[PDB]
RNA sequence: UAUUUAAUUUUUAUAAUUAAUAAGAAAGAAGAAUAUAAUUUA
RNA sequence: AAAAUAAAGUAUGAAUUAAUAUCAAAAUUUUAAUAAAAAUUAAAAAAUUA
């Protein structure tokens, strides 16, 4: 499928959201409840 | 129901056998002893021209 | 704007009625097919043709002048004797001419619709009959002439007006 | 695999949906309509004589009816019911002009009286005529003559009296007294208490208000007028068996079946040993349902006098 | 239950004969008295053509 | 030959149908009146001489 | 070019033209000074029992353009807390 | 089974009707068919019924019974009292989804020990970019949702034109959602993530690693309404960065997603209470999580 | 052996066997202009018909048309047809060019633009 | 095959085979009472269907309908022939009750307007009557049956005379459940159209309508139906009615067939 | 290689009114290539 | 099925093959033996690759 919605990607913009930060956040919520 | 070859081979066996019409086909129905039911063989109730002559 | 939420506005001033109509005839809205045509020898159907596999989904039928044209026809479509059309007696004579010409020019045929043509032409005649006894100038002859020209272009010649000019 | 055309279903599932009794996309062309009008032996008459009115019903014209009467009075086949049928056919004329159309009613009256001595039929009829002609004294006089003759006034005589009483513009309780006296007599049998029942009769009359009125069923004069019914296969029933229009020689046979004694079947009864089962009868096309109704020579008028006044339009007759 | 408004005995706590002929009320439909008006049957209840 | 005379005949036919008849009557009657117009000529008449046809 | 798709090829724009001709009715009921949304009568008998004696229901919905016109114009009121702060059970 | 109960149109009439059958004279509803005003158009062998004891009485019972036991018949009220428009009809209404991005992968545990594999989707800016109804026809309505605010010069000039016309800030991407007229939200609306409920199911359409794929059942796991994330108990086959079109899965085998038992959506869209400011709010307390599977 | 595609003569109303009689020709045509065709008998045995001319007929058509549209008013198609009839009656020649051509070329009278480049009935050096 | 907008109602589209793909006809294929049959007359559907209500045809049938414009909801019909403030009497009809009791066949809500005082009636009459074929005249609530014939009226062949006297012959015959002591034949002197007259436990008398061309069995039929109606009418005064030996309408019976071998 | 299918004709803001079971300026590397749309850089 | 090698490419440039009209797609029946032969109904766009 050659359409625009499907071809274009958001990779370049990922710095706008802090993936590492949130992963560590839910690791904190991982140890808080004791998993 | 047993399929007879023509109308003449039809017959009423019971006191309770009746003649009945199934869409232009003549038949015999028995409300008691259903083994008595006889269809005069003819075209299917739903046929087209190409499909059944 | 001029149909849905402010329907009165077009009847109020005939000036902008004829303006919209004429701009609408200038771009040719009722043959969208010649928007997509690069050579008049191979006329494109881009506006008129769809397939179920989705060719021309974007360029497919767009109601474009539909509501506008039909609506501003229904402004002239009051044929009832109880009330003559309210905007037509608000029109200057040459205005009437140019709005008839507008209709005549919007259609893909290049010929106005019968009811409209009849209404306007007949409104114009009853104006002309009254005015010709009063104050009159050579200019107003020009108006009548280029009325009669339009009339012939829409293929109804007006025998009345013609025999007025001759 | 388009599913709009070849759906995913068994033919076993799908064959309930093949209509074997099809209604709307009809099987009778227009060309045939006229033909099947002749096959049944019906005749086209000039609009003066009568016509097929809006409900596709053949109705005679008044002044057509009176003439038929005037010719056939002494005929052997003419029965006492035919008289009252004619009198009924005269009512609109009677109301629109009570002076000159009442005399006809009295011709029928006296004539009937000397062919068949006196009857309920004739007295009911003329008293209803007087009820529309708005003569009350004529009605009471009539009723007295019934009782004096030994004729026991019928339930319809009391309804005639309530009608006369009403549309002659007389107060309530003259009609109420008629209804109550009629119920004491054992003519009218009412199931509800008297007041509400009487209200029902009054409401049923005011719906029915007379020919001259501003409101009523009889007050509607528009009649879709046709020389022939615009559909020949119209049903009074459920099936095509029960069809409204039937041959004149069948409509004779059933009239025979009616007037002959009841030995095989019940009558005047609600049971009907043989029940209506149109769906049980033969469903299939006969050859006349393909080639069209069989041709019978069209009904023709030999040596009809030349149509003078062929230009003039005849007036729709309620007159 | 699965029963229709007609045929349902009360609201308090078919395929073999598809058509019916409508019922007049019981005490009315046993012998039904004939009354002319100008060629219409007029009852306290119903109207007809005859 | 058949294609062409089919065409001619078709034309004459429609030109007759304007006047409420058809080839089937006009052929016979043209023969009976001893008129002897070839079909091609009735076509020439129908198209170029309507009043005469 | 099968039969069906040529048919629809020709007739789709004619369907559009015809329903447009249906539309212009409201337009001449507009220009004359009246403004009304042509109303659909509410259908009371949607509840049925078929030959096999079981309950069948007919779903009939009626869109209101005067509601819609307001729904495209302005925001909804604030989302109730009963919705988002508690989950939707499975 | 997967078929409803069949009913033919020849069978819906007075005798098959569940509630009383009603005849429509057009000004008035009565339980008697309309008697034609022109009496001479009456048919032979046809009764005109002004009054009928049988049918009128049954009706009489029904009504008084409805009023004196309103607690038993509160369902019957559906017959007489239809729901107005808007107001989220459970059967009628369809809302729009929103446009996501497959960001990363994760691992979660439920109440018990279990290893979940979550894919995290990110909804950077979701606005309503366009309204489109096709020739005013019914059920043709679309709401076009855009994603990812983007610099002026990104698109080929003809896209930028589109966004200029609309009035929306320029987006990297758009997707249309077919909806019912009540689910409209005004063009330029900011969409949140809590437009989705944490317990629901969601239809997902993305690009496979290479045509378009659709996963229709997938339940929602966990939602960050700070970082505008969303989590799914799935491993997609998709590239990181891939835009994904989200929708509500409208029914699962005879069952509506939205009902009183299960719950109700934030209907046209989620809208935030004006008092809250995400700028004062941390990541953890911003969590919304599902009930146990 | 190929199927026949040649054009068929259309089916005609059935005759009632009264056609078997002599003196009753089986062509039945009685039309509006029928009385206008007068018959005379030539000494040859040939006949001689007297009829109205082309444009007398066409003008009759015009009268009927105008008289049909007097009530409701002429729609565009009636206007076009009346126009064409009128021209055919006065023709004097044969018409070889598309009727629409003259309108296409003259369209600038109908649609007027802004006054800068606006076109008039003579242009250059003005 | 579902594209475009798909409504959450679980299966609307299933019966036409899962697609939304045509839908723009106002016309369909119809049995009697289906859509375009709106305009043709049919005995049944004429009184059983409002002809604004005819919908689409066969397997294309509307489980779901979406239309636009304002909705007009007309107020429900109000009941005729009852004056306001009138406090009615309520009846309790249950399936618990068998069909043998008159308590099934009558008004479920009983007003004081609908109660006839002509006859003594505490509660209004019934609205529906059972229908069977009565082979024999059997004493029901009748205490006497009088048959009056003038022998001076005379004729040969089948006449109403013969019919009435045959009524008598049947009532007094061996196989008749009617007690033979309660049937009274009366020869009248002057020219009486033969009449049958039955007198009930109420003291009210009924005269069956001997029609021209009436036969024996019609009179029997009539007298028995009428006897049910009057049994009810008496039940409405509050008379206490003893059960009947013979049951014409067989409520508790199944149709039995004989054996095979 | 002819037919026949399956794919492709290199970002289409958007997709489904029907058939059957869809297309805006252009070619090197799609990566300045060691997974950041520049890790500060002479 | 991972690993190694080989396929857009500039340049060079053969061989089998070749009755053909810009082509021959789908189905049904018939005809002296597949019948790309007939007849009927039908609905096959171009380029490139497997
Ligand atoms: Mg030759
Ligand atoms: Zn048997």
């Amino acid at each position: 499928t050659n359409r625009h919605f499907f071809v274009a990607r958001a990779n370049a913009f990922f710095s706008r959201l802090p993936i590492a930060r949130v992963q560590r956040s839910l690791a904190m919520e991982a140890v808080r409840e004791g998993r | 129901p047993q399929m007879v070859m023509s109308r003449d081979e039809l017959k009423l066996r019971c006191e309770y056998c009746r003649f009945e019409w199934i869409h232009d086909t003549l038949c015999v129905r028995c409300p008691a002893q259903p083994s008595h039911d006889q269809r005069e063989m003819w075209l299917h109730s739903t046929w087209m021209w190409g499909k059944q002559q | 704007a001029l149909v849905r939420e402010q329907p009165w506005r077009l009847s109020a001033s005939p000036a902008l009625f004829i303006q919209v109509l004429q701009f609408m005839a200038l771009i040719k809205v009722f043959e969208p097919n010649k928007w997509f045509t690069f050579s008049d020898h191979a006329p494109s159907n881009r506006a008129d043709y769809r397939h179920a596999i989705g060719v021309n989904h974007s360029t497919a039928f767009w109601g474009t002048g539909e509501e506008l044209y039909d609506f501003m026809v229904e402004l002239l479509r009051v044929e009832d004797d109880g009330r003559i059309p309210t905007m037509l007696d608000l029109c200057t004579r040459e205005q009437m001419v140019d709005l008839l010409s507008g209709f005549c020019g919007v259609m893909p045929c290049g010929k106005a619709v019968g009811d409209v043509f009849k209404t306007i032409t007949d409104a114009f005649l009853r104006r002309v009959r009254n005015d010709i006894s009063g104050p009159w100038s050579a200019h107003d002859w020009a108006i009548v002439e280029r009325m009669y020209l339009v009339t012939v272009l829409c293929d109804a010649g007006n025998n009345e007006i013609l025999q007025l000019l001759l | 695999k388009n599913l709009a055309w070849r759906p995913k279903m068994s033919e076993r599932t799908l064959e309930q949906f093949v209509p074997l009794h099809l209604a709307f996309p009809r099987r009778h062309p227009n060309s045939w309509q006229e033909r099947q009008f002749h096959l049944l032996g019906y005749v086209k008459w000039p609009k003066e004589i009568g016509f097929y009115n809006a409900g596709d019903n053949f109705e005679l014209t008044p002044q057509a009816a009176y003439r038929i009467y005037k010719q056939n009075c002494d005929e052997t086949f003419w029965t006492r019911l035919h008289n009252e049928k004619t009198i009924i056919h005269l009512l609109p004329l009677v109301e629109q002009d009570p002076g000159t159309n009442m005399v006809l009613v009295d011709d029928i009256f006296r004539h009937h009286l000397k062919r068949f001595g006196a009857d309920h039929y004739i007295y009911n009829a003329v008293m209803q005529a007087a009820a529309f002609a708005k003569d009350f004294p004529r009605c009471e006089q009539l009723l007295a003559e019934m009782r004096g003759l030994g004729l026991e006034p019928n339930a319809q005589s009391y309804v005639n009296m309530m009608l006369g009483a009403r549309l002659t513009g007389k107060p309530r309780d003259q009609a109420e007294a008629f209804f109550r006296e009629g119920i004491k007599t054992g003519a009218i049998s009412a199931v509800m208490r008297l007041d509400t029942e009487f209200q029902m009769w009054m409401n049923q009359l005011e719906r029915l208000g007379s020919f001259k009125a501003k409101v009523g069923y009889l007050s509607v004069n528009e009649e879709g007028a046709s020389p022939m019914p615009r559909d020949m296969w119209a049903l009074w029933g459920w099936h095509r068996t029960e069809a409204k229009f039937i041959s004149r020689k069948q409509m004779i046979s059933e009239q025979v079946q009616n007037r002959v004694r009841s030995g095989k079947e019940l009558v005047g009864t609600v049971y009907q040993k043989a029940r209506r089962q149109p769906w049980a009868k033969y469903n299939g096309m006969f050859p006349y349902d393909y080639n069209g109704p069989a041709r019978r020579p069209a009904a023709s008028f030999v040596d009809a006098p030349t149509p003078t006044h062929n230009a003039e339009v005849c007036g729709t007759a309620y007159a | 239950e699965a029963i229709s408004h007609a045929r349902r005995v009360s609201w308090a706590p078919f395929a073999q004969e598809p058509y019916f002929e409508e019922e007049i009320e019981a005490h009315r439909k046993h012998h039904r008295p004939d009354v002319y008006i100008y060629k219409y049957n007029v009852s306290p209840t119903h109207f007809s053509l005859r | 030959a058949h294609w062409e005379r089919a065409i001619v005949r078709k034309n004459v036919d429609s030109a007759a149908r304007e006047h409420g008849t058809g080839w089937q009557h006009l052929r016979n009657e043209l023969g009976r009146q001893n008129v002897m117009l070839l079909p091609r000529s009735q076509q020439l008449l129908a198209q170029y001489e309507p009043l005469a046809f | 070019d099968s039969f069906k798709e040529h048919y629809h090829r020709v007739h789709l724009p004619r369907r559009l033209a015809l329903q447009r001709y249906a539309r212009q009715q409201s337009l001449r009921n507009a220009a004359k000074g009246n403004v009304k949304a042509e109303e659909v009568p509410y259908k009371y008998n949607r509840w049925w029992v078929n030959e096999e004696h079981e309950f069948v229901h007919q779903y009939a919905f009626v869109e209101d353009p005067e509601v819609t016109k307001a729904k495209r114009e302005t925001l909804p009121p604030v989302t109730r807390e009963n919705i988002w702060k508690e989950p939707q059970q499975t | 089974r997967c078929y409803p109960s069949l009913m033919r149109e020849k069978d819906r009439d007075m005798y098959h009707c569940y509630y009383p059958y009603l005849f429509d004279h057009g000004d008035k509803m009565s339980l008697y068919p309309k008697i034609p005003e022109n009496p001479r158009e009456w048919q032979p062998e046809q009764l005109q019924t002004t009054y009928d004891a049988i049918r009128e009485d049954k009706y009489d019972a029904f009504i008084r019974l409805r009023e004196k036991f309103p607690e038993l018949y509160q369902d019957t009220r559906a017959w007489d009292n239809p729901p107005p428009f808007g107001e989220f009809n459970m059967f009628y209404s369809v809302r729009f989804g929103m446009v996501g991005v497959k960001a990363f992968t994760c691992k979660d545990y439920d109440e018990l020990g279990n290893q979940f594999d979550c894919t995290a989707f990110w909804f950077p800016d979701n606005q309503v970019v366009k309204h489109s109804t096709r020739n005013g026809e019914v059920g043709t309505d679309k709401v076009y949702v855009g994603a990812m605010n983007v610099p002026v010069e990104f698109h080929k000039p003809h896209v930028a034109a589109f966004y200029k016309a609309a009035g929306v800030p320029v987006k990297h991407v758009c997707a249309g959602f077919p909806i019912t007229p009540d689910a409209y939200a005004p063009v330029g609306t900011k969409l949140d993530v809590r437009h989705f409920k944490p317990g629901q199911e969601v239809t997902i359409t993305f690009q496979n690693t290479a045509a378009a794929e659709t996963y229709q059942g997938v339940p929602v796991w966990r939602i960050d309404y700070k970082n505008s994330l969303i989590y799914l108990p799935t491993l997609l086959d998709a590239d990181v960065g891939t835009y994904v079109r989200f929708s509500d899965t409208i029914n699962t085998k005879g069952l509506t997603l939205w009902n009183e038992h299960r719950g109700l959506p934030a209907f046209p869209t989620f809208i935030p209470p004006e008092d809250e400011d995400l700028s004062k709010l941390a990541t953890d307390e911003c969590q919304l999580k599902s009930p146990p599977l | 052996p190929k199927k026949d595609r040649r054009f068929r003569v259309q089916p005609l109303p059935s005759l009632h066997a009264n056609s078997l009689a002599d003196d009753t020709p089986l062509v039945t045509t009685t039309r509006t202009l029928s009385p206008n065709f007068r018959a005379f008998a030539l000494q040859d045995g040939g006949v001689f018909f007297t009829h109205p001319s082309h444009e007398q007929v066409m003008r009759v058509g015009q009268n009927i048309l105008a008289e049909e549209t007097k009530a409701t008013g002429m729609t565009s198609m009636d206007t076009y047809v009346n126009s064409r009839i009128q021209s055919i009656i006065a023709e004097n020649t044969v018409e070889n060019v598309a009727l629409s051509h003259w309108r296409r070329r003259h369209m600038w009278n109908l649609v007027r633009t802004h006054g800068k480049l606006q076109r008039h009935w003579g242009v250059s050096d003005a | 095959n579902l594209k475009g907008l798909v409504y959450p109602l679980p299966y609307y589209a299933m019966w036409r085979g899962n697609h939304n793909k045509y839908t723009y006809n106002k016309s369909t294929v119809c049995l009697w009472g289906e859509g375009d049959t709106r305009s043709m007359y049919h005995q049944h559907y004429a009184h059983a269907k409002c002809p604004t209500d005819y919908g689409r045809g066969g397997r294309e049938f509307e489980y779901l309908t979406v239309k636009r414009g304002k909705m007009l909801q007309k107020p429900l019909p109000r009941v005729q022939y009852v004056a306001e403030g009138s406090k009615p009497v309520w009846l309790f009809k249950s399936w618990h009750t068998p069909l043998s009791s008159p308590s099934m066949w009558e008004r479920e809500v009983q007003y004081a307007e609908h109660t006839p005082e002509h006859i003594g009636a505490k509660r209004p009459l019934a609205v529906v009557a059972p229908r069977t074929m009565h082979r024999y005249l059997f004493l029901m609530h009748m205490e006497k049956v009088t048959i009056t014939v003038s022998p001076l009226l005379f004729g040969y062949g089948h006449t109403i005379q013969k019919a009435v006297l045959d009524f008598y012959r049947r009532a007094i015959s061996a196989r008749s459940p009617f007690p033979k002591d309660k049937v009274f034949l009366f020869y009248a002197i002057d020219h009486i159209t033969p009449r049958i007259e039955v007198t009930w436990l109420d003291g009210t008398s009924y005269v069956p309508p001997v029609l021209e061309g009436a036969s024996s069995q019609d009179l029997i039929q009539m007298v028995m139906e009428e006897a049910w109606l009057a049994a009810d009418r008496m039940a409405a005064e509050g008379r206490v009615l003893n059960p009947l030996a013979i049951d014409d309408y067989k409520w508790d019976q199944l149709v039995v067939f004989k054996k095979v071998r």
